[PDB]
RNA sequence: AACCCCCGCCGUUAGUUGCCAGCGGUUCGGCCGGGCACUCUAACGGGACUGCCCGCGAAAGCGGGAGGAAGGAGGGGACGACGUCUGGUCAGCAUGGCCCUUACGGCCUGGGCGACACACGUGCUACAAUGCCCACUACAAAGCGAUGCCACCCGGCAACGGGGAGCUAAUCGCAAAAAGGUGGGCCCAGUUCGGAUUGGGGUCUGCAACCCGACCCCAUGAAGCCGGAAUCGCUAGUAAUCGCGGAUCA
């Protein structure tokens, strides 16, 4: 219950509520942004990678 | 008549760029009110540091999102196609109204 | 004066003292008053005779209330009872009707604690 | 109080305008 | 609450609508616990569904505007 | 606090007195921040205080702080065993701290309704002297005079 | 003839006119004396007045606005004392030495994650 | 430690934010003419280093004073050594070994994670007069919104429904910020305090609100008169108190 289970959130072949949200390079369902669309972790080591631009550890 | 807004992240970049525009159009053309730095839109994402059950001492970073515009008042032909080939942006974001 | 035919608010604001009635809330009490053109401010010790049958005669016609208001409330729950239904069987055991919290609270429906251990 | 589901305070604090405050 | 269009699965009255007609018998089993009592149900015998089996649950007029599902208990200790 | 002495924090003088004194009195009044109502509330009573006395409010509130200052009381020390309550000296900071607070606490002990008319009353009565706060000024004083003997251990 | 001074405190910011004239003055439309009614501190950015004496012999236009109710009072408190002090360099000394030119580097302090309060932490236990 | 960020003072670059501050006009709303003063806006700089006077001292440095928006780390954040806890997580992911393989894998419908004779933790709302209610009136910051936030008028007690303008947004909207100001009523009562509980009626989302959502209205109004032994947070714009936003998401 982990691939037959990020694929059952992509063909999306019934009703509309039912679709929910995933992470792109894992597969969460709980803490999954929409805006990169990743889950709270990998986000965190991609923000450490520079690979999401404009991003930058802020402070204040 | 026309306007250009020039969103973009790294701030860096999205000032010099904001600089070149002036010195050519005005140097070539009608006149070119300043370049005026817009408030930036900020998006912040707070988020728990480990992978696990530790609610707290969670990392946080931010995704500004800078804005600077400038004017040209008459479109003189001049300006029209210098500012059409010298440019060379990377990340900025151009727009043109009328 | 014994308004409610067995309710008797008395020695204080009229807006409040029909409130005292079963079956009269804040609501209803500001509009018995408009509805029979009576100052709310005014005691109930000291006011219109007239007046007192007025009001009277309206609430006690307008909407139903008190003894007959309770067992009418009781028989709606009486069919519940009889019913079967998952509604009727939370007054059953005496627990919440709502669905909301047993492994804690609830206490109003359940009465004081019951402990051991 | 910030309680009451039926008053001022109470919808302030509920999130919700209702019928015990301003609308449209 | 819901109020425009009286909701419950078209399947359940597909299957007791031709019960009307011969008046024919109930046995029936069930799953739309989510849909309401059809006025016109009564006197019937929908086998409601509770995660385990069907409750034979018999229904009259009192019972009408309700879910169908009331009447099927889910925790195992009523 | 084991560094340094720490400086005490001075206060804005009264923007209707001028002394620090009874903005301070109006701190204890206060409450959540609401510094709105002491203040008023404060005047409010001054301007009960005249109707009742002939006196100004002014120096009502001066003598009322100044039978309620607790010259000497007790605190408990180890003797490298046991636990004393030693008599002793008070401070000057304190003192004040004390008449002020009481004078508030037993301020709100009073059974008027409205809470300037109490303030009003326990300012008149401390500084009369029959004032409730008074007693617990009174009160605390005796703790240490009858612990006087055991006031070797002064430190 | 004029005189000006800004003042900040708490987001809340104030641009302070002087015009030689009565005690008339008024920030933003609404007399003082009603954009300040009930509370009493109200007098307070006037107390920059008392100092040089001209409460009565000087009239203000005033532009406050951002921040809350009382902090501005504290804005208009500085804004002023830079005005008086503007058109009027030797003023100054008697009125550093009574402390009115200060910008009050007090502000309210930023939430903590894994706090309530920026300080306030959450309650301890160990059950 | 310092080099980075926010917040304090200031200057330069910038004029669709801002102001009859300045004159004119005005349907007297910064709406128009108009200007960069100011406010604000986001870029680069400036400034604070025990540099200056005094007392001690070998020095480092400390004590006091002047000037300064800000003096010895000005306030806050980011940053957390060699390591320790056989700490945590193979269920985020990766992975050695181990196990199942018409199955320990896959599909759906319905159920459960929401169960309640109890116990602990964390929290919300109160027991009221420094208060509660109703009407009127003023002041924020930071944020989010084109199959999304919705001004404005109509219906409705109301949540909401319909018509319908503006807006890839310092230009339009979410948007009354509440406490507070003023006015008015309540007069110490389990009360106009308190809204738990429940009966009935109803709106929205979404195939679908019995199990199991939220919101509105009427009615019903519980325990609770400051909390046993014990125990928590906070040293300044902090505690306390008041309200607003966003992520998550139909
Ligand atoms: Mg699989
Ligand atoms: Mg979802
Ligand atoms: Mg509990
Ligand atoms: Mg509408
Ligand atoms: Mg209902
Ligand atoms: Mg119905
Ligand atoms: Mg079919
Ligand atoms: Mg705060
Ligand atoms: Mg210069
Ligand atoms: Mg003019
Ligand atoms: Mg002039
Ligand atoms: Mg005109
Ligand atoms: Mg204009
Ligand atoms: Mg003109
Ligand atoms: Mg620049
Ligand atoms: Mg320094
Ligand atoms: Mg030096
Ligand atoms: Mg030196
Ligand atoms: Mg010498
Ligand atoms: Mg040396
Ligand atoms: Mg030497
Ligand atoms: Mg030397
Ligand atoms: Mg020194
Ligand atoms: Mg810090
Ligand atoms: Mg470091
Ligand atoms: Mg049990
Ligand atoms: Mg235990
Ligand atoms: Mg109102
Ligand atoms: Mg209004
Ligand atoms: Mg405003
Ligand atoms: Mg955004
Ligand atoms: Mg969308
Ligand atoms: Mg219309
Ligand atoms: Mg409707
Ligand atoms: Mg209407
Ligand atoms: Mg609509
Ligand atoms: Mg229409
Ligand atoms: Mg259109
Ligand atoms: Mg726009
Ligand atoms: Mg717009
Ligand atoms: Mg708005
Ligand atoms: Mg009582
Ligand atoms: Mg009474
Ligand atoms: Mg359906
Ligand atoms: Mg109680
Ligand atoms: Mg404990
Ligand atoms: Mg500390
Ligand atoms: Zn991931």
């Amino acid at each position: 219950a982990r691939k037959a289970l990020i694929e059952k959130a992509k063909r999306t072949p019934k009703f509309k509520v039912r679709a929910y949200t995933r992470c792109v390079r894992c597969g969460r369902a709980r803490s999954v942004y929409r805006f990169f669309g990743l889950c709270r972790i990998c986000l965190r080591e991609l923000a450490h990678k520079g690979q999401l631009p404009g991003v930058r550890k802020a402070s204040w | 008549k026309i306007r250009i807004k020039l969103r973009g992240f790294d701030h860096k970049t999205l000032d010099a760029s904001a600089q070149k525009i002036v010195e050519a159009a005005r140097r070539s053309g009608a006149q070119v009110s300043g370049p005026i730095p817009l408030p930036t839109r900020v998006r912040r994402f707070t988020v728990i540091r480990g992978p696990f059950k530790h609610k707290d001492s969670r990392e946080h970073f931010e995704l500004r999102t800078h804005n600077r515009l400038v004017d040209i008042i008459n479109p003189n032909r001049k300006t029209i196609e210098q500012l059409m080939t010298l440019d060379l942006p990377t990340g900025v974001e151009i727009e043109i109204k009328t | 004066a014994r308004i409610a035919g067995v309710e008797i608010p008395r020695n204080k604001r009229v807006d409040v003292a029909l409130t005292y009635i079963y079956g009269i809330g804040k609501a209803r009490a500001k509009e018995a008053l408009e509805k029979t053109g009576i100052n709310p401010a005014t005691r109930v010790k000291d006011l219109t005779e007239a007046e007192v049958v007025r009001l009277r005669e309206y609430v006690e016609n307008t909407w139903k209330l008190e003894g007959e208001l309770r067992a009418e409330v009781a028989a709606n729950i009486k069919r519940l009872m009889d019913i079967g239904c998952y509604r009727g069987l939370r007054h059953r055991r005496g627990l919440p009707v709502r669905g909301q919290r047993t492994r804690t609270n609830a206490r109003t429906r359940k009465g004081p604690r019951k402990t051991v251990a | 109080g910030k309680g009451d589901r039926r008053t001022r305070r109470g919808k302030i604090w509920r999130g919700t305008y209702g019928k015990y405050r301003p609308r449209k | 609450s819901l109020k425009k269009g009286v909701f419950v699965d078209d399947h359940l009255l597909e299957k007791v609508l031709e019960l009307n007609a011969k008046g024919e018998k109930r046995l029936i089993k069930t799953w739309s616990r989510r849909s309401t009592i059809v006025p016109e149900m009564v006197g019937h015998t929908i086998a409601v569904y509770n995660g385990k089996q069907h409750v034979p649950v018999y229904i009259t007029e009192n019972m009408v505007g309700h879910k169908l599902g009331e009447f099927a208990p889910t925790r195992t200790y009523r | 606090a084991r560094r340094r002495r720490a400086e005490v924090r001075q206060l804005q003088p009264d923007l209707v007195y001028g002394d620090v004194l009874v903005t301070a009195f109006i701190n204890k009044i206060m409450r959540d921040g609401k510094k709105n109502l002491a203040a008023r509330i404060f005047y409010d009573a001054c301007k009960i205080i005249q109707e009742k006395t002939g006196q100004e409010p002014l120096k009502v509130f001066k003598q009322a702080v100044e039978n309620v200052k607790p010259r000497m009381e007790v605190r408990s020390r180890r003797v490298g065993g046991a636990n004393y309550q030693v008599p002793m000296e008070v401070s000057p900071r304190r003192q004040q701290s004390l008449a002020l607070r009481w004078l508030v606490q037993a301020a709100n002990q009073r059974p008027e309704r409205r809470a300037a008319v109490r303030i009003a009353h326990e300012l008149m009565d401390a500084a009369e002297g029959k004032g409730g706060a008074v007693k617990k000024k009174e009160d605390v004083e005796r703790m240490a005079e009858a612990n006087r003997a055991y006031a070797h251990y002064r430190w | 003839e004029q005189y000006y001074g800004t003042g900040r405190r708490k987001e809340a910011v104030a641009r302070v006119f002087l015009r030689p004239g009565n005690g008339k003055v008024t920030v933003n439309g609404q007399d003082f004396n009603e954009y300040f009614q009930g509370l009493v501190r109200a007098v307070a950015a006037l107390e920059p007045l008392r100092a040089v004496d001209a409460l009565g012999r000087f009239d203000a236009y005033i532009t406050v606005r951002g921040g809350g109710k009382s902090g501005q009072i504290d804005a208009i408190k500085l804004g002023i004392a830079r005005a008086l002090v503007q058109y009027n360099p030797d003023y100054r000394a008697k009125l550093k030495p009574l402390g009115f030119l200060t910008r009050d580097a007090r502000v309210v302090e930023r939430k903590k994650y894994g706090k309530h309060k920026a300080r306030r932490a959450p309650q301890y236990s160990k059950r």
